RNA sequence: AUAUGGAUUCUUCACGGUAACGUAACUGAAUGUGGAGACGUCGGCGCGAGCCCUGGGAGGAGUUAUCUUUUCUUCUUAACAGCUUAUCACCCCGGAAUUGGUUUAUCCGGAGAUGGGGUCUUAUGGCUGGAAGAGGCCAGCACCUUUGCUGGCUCCGGUGCGCUUGUGACGGCCCGUGAAAAUCCACAGGAAGGAAUAGUUUUCAUGCCAGGUCGUACUGAUAACCGCAGCAGGUCUCCAAGGUGAACAGCCUCUAGUUGAUAGAAUAAUGUAGAUAAGGGAAGUCGGCAAAAUAGAUCCGUAACUUCGGGAUAAGGAUUGGCUCUAAGGGUCGGACGAUCAACUU
RNA sequence: UUCAAAUGAGAACUUUGAAGACUGAAGUGGGGAAAGGUUCCACGUCAACAGCAGUUGGACGUGGGUUAGUCGAUCCUAAGA
């Protein structure tokens, strides 16, 4: 497992065309110890590793699953 | 308790009316076996009384 | 700074058949109730109030879940009724006393 | 063993499917002398030596 | 829990109960390595801070 | 096997740092040289893991005649990957007697110490990915069914001459100085090979294909091995909880595992194993044989002889429970003291 | 060691439950090497064996069960052959 910190990277391996499918995992977490928070994990099923993307906020998570592509298969939690 | 009495008791289904008082339909063989098996004691004879 | 903690046990299976009541259980409670050593200091510490279906305690002092699951136990064994009534909990700081399983005779 | 060469475990292999009491149609034969299996085994009472 | 409790205090201690060399208990090399390291780190931090000079340093490291 | 991405090249075979060295890459045949593989035992000292001990909170189980904010239990995180971290060692600046640094252990410095700033190994630890979807502990419905179905919680800490074990840097020991080879890598060398209209790099990245043969159950012993046996015998090794205590001694417990050895009824003599005994105290006996007595720890004290090391725990004395106190002995941080946290020794 | 129930023609010895004890992490625990070779597990079953008994069994009868690029062997050398 590999963890990706930046978002240009990720699209990149939508697009790679060995990644057969993708999943999508979304966690409840506590934020310092004041508040929940609605975490997300965008993991994508590369050949010889599974590479992932950790994203904190719930604005800009549900625009990353419309900029998946369509013909990539994804899997909800 | 009387709620929980007349909901509790049955019907009685048509598998009791036949297999109530039977038993023992195709009875144990000898051996002990399944009926795909083999017994080599008793695969050469046929017969019960042989 | 203290920060208070309802506590709330519904007692509603035990009071409609009348073998248990919350009056003598909410009694029972207010008094027994320990506080930085010992019994029937408790002004403002605790409020034990009643309603009937649900009983409340609200404190901003030191108490937790697992002590009043013993003063329960405690109270159903003044009453003979532990093995019949146990203490649970449905959710977190919510009670419910709940009768066991118990089968029917016929 | 636990660790067996092939060539031990083969011989294991023929030493089990000898282990069997005699087939009862080979009783019933005309001038039948066998009556049990004389060169039996079992694991206590005789060690086959490999 | 109880019986710990009372050693804390400082109970069940006295000679009757003892049954082992005062070296076996506490052995006298570790008295000595809590002592002297104590006695050396002290001496580390006067000097550093500098209540203490560095030449009185060396004469007191060695006694 | 190759093919795209990146890198490198018209100064063809990368740049940066004073340097230790650094990075995603950054041609290399003969031959040669070097390292790894590759190694004793003992001793304490540091660091890590697992276990032990311990507090708050969220669940579950027991006790409750009286007392107990109580007793027990669950709250876990693999290989692998990417960042980051350490003693030793090394580099630069600088020039030390008024000699300094420093380990439990006294070794180091004009062959350049102390000091200040760096570079490196990554045992090990930390942080995220793996990964909560898993596992664990609870709660509630459907019901002849060989049946599903749905909810919660899974959190935050602390302590140490502790035990087991791994490793580090040191020290002692010898007329003992404590395997080899396969395999892998590096360095020196430069045979030669590559571009300006497209080549070189498959020790950077990603992608494609493949991985044969044989062993694999179970016992490992007061019934599976060897003693003619389902024989009180013999047979190599790993894991290893709580208390008492110096202790892997003995004694009692938790987890796990047994409850197997022909039974029943009486309680004569003689036996086997084990005890006690008035007064005397070896009169017993070939012979104090066998029992008895002594015994742990602390303090006082200790002869002859001696190869000066011993003899020595010589001998011989005074003590030991329980409880409630007093006294001394540390750490942590920010500049004469103060706050706060902890160990079991005397 | 004891009490009940179940099974069975038959129970001091099988099974489940209820009690009382023991081994007491240098184990009557959990795994392996040598050696044994199916003793593992299920169903059926008691003539003989289990120095009493037996409905029980490591017994008797019939079956099922051991899946590897990564754990071993294979490869390397040792004393030696």
């Amino acid at each position: 497992a590999r963890e990706i910190t930046d978002i240009k990277q990720f699209l990149e391996l939508t697009r790679r065309a060995d990644v057969k499918t993708a999943t999508v995992k979304i966690n409840k977490k506590l934020n310092k110890a004041g508040k929940p928070f609605r975490q997300t994990k965008f993991k994508v099923r590369g050949s010889s590793s599974l590479y992932t993307l950790v994203i904190n906020d719930a604005g800009k998570a549900k625009k990353l699953i419309q900029s998946l592509p369509p013909t990539l298969k994804v899997n909800r939690l | 308790q009387n709620r929980a009495a007349r909901k509790n008791r049955y019907v009685e289904r048509g598998s009791d009316v036949v297999f109530g008082d039977q038993d023992a339909l195709t009875a144990s063989t000898e051996n002990g076996v399944k009926l795909r098996q083999t017994d080599r004691l008793l695969d050469g004879v046929a017969d019960g009384s042989m | 700074q203290k920060i208070a903690k309802t506590f709330t046990v519904d007692v509603s299976s035990p009071t409609e058949n009348g073998v248990f009541d919350p009056a003598s259980y909410a009694k029972y409670l207010i008094d027994h109730i320990k506080v930085e050593g010992a019994v029937g200091n408790l002004g403002n510490a605790v409020t034990v109030t009643e309603d009937g279906t649900v009983v409340t305690v609200v404190s901003t002092a030191k108490f937790s879940g697992k002590y009043l699951k013993y003063l329960t136990k405690k109270y159903l064994k003044k009453n003979q009724l532990r093995d019949w009534i146990r203490f649970v909990s449905t959710k977190t700081n919510e009670y419910r006393l709940a009768f066991y399983q118990v089968t029917p005779e016929e | 063993a636990a660790q067996k060469s092939f060539r031990i475990k083969q011989k294991m292999a023929k030493a089990k499917k000898q282990n069997r009491p005699l087939p009862q149609w080979i009783r019933l034969r005309t001038n039948n002398t066998i009556r049990y299996n004389a060169k039996r085994r079992n694991w206590r009472r005789t060690k086959m030596n490999i | 829990r109880a019986h710990a409790q009372s050693k804390r205090e400082g109970r069940h201690s006295g000679y009757g109960k003892r049954k082992g060399t005062r070296e076996a208990r506490l052995p006298s090399q570790v008295v000595w390595i809590r002592r002297l390291r104590v006695l050396r780190r002290l001496l580390a931090k006067y000097r550093d801070a500098g209540k203490i000079d560095k030449h009185l340093y060396h004469v007191l490291y060695k006694e």
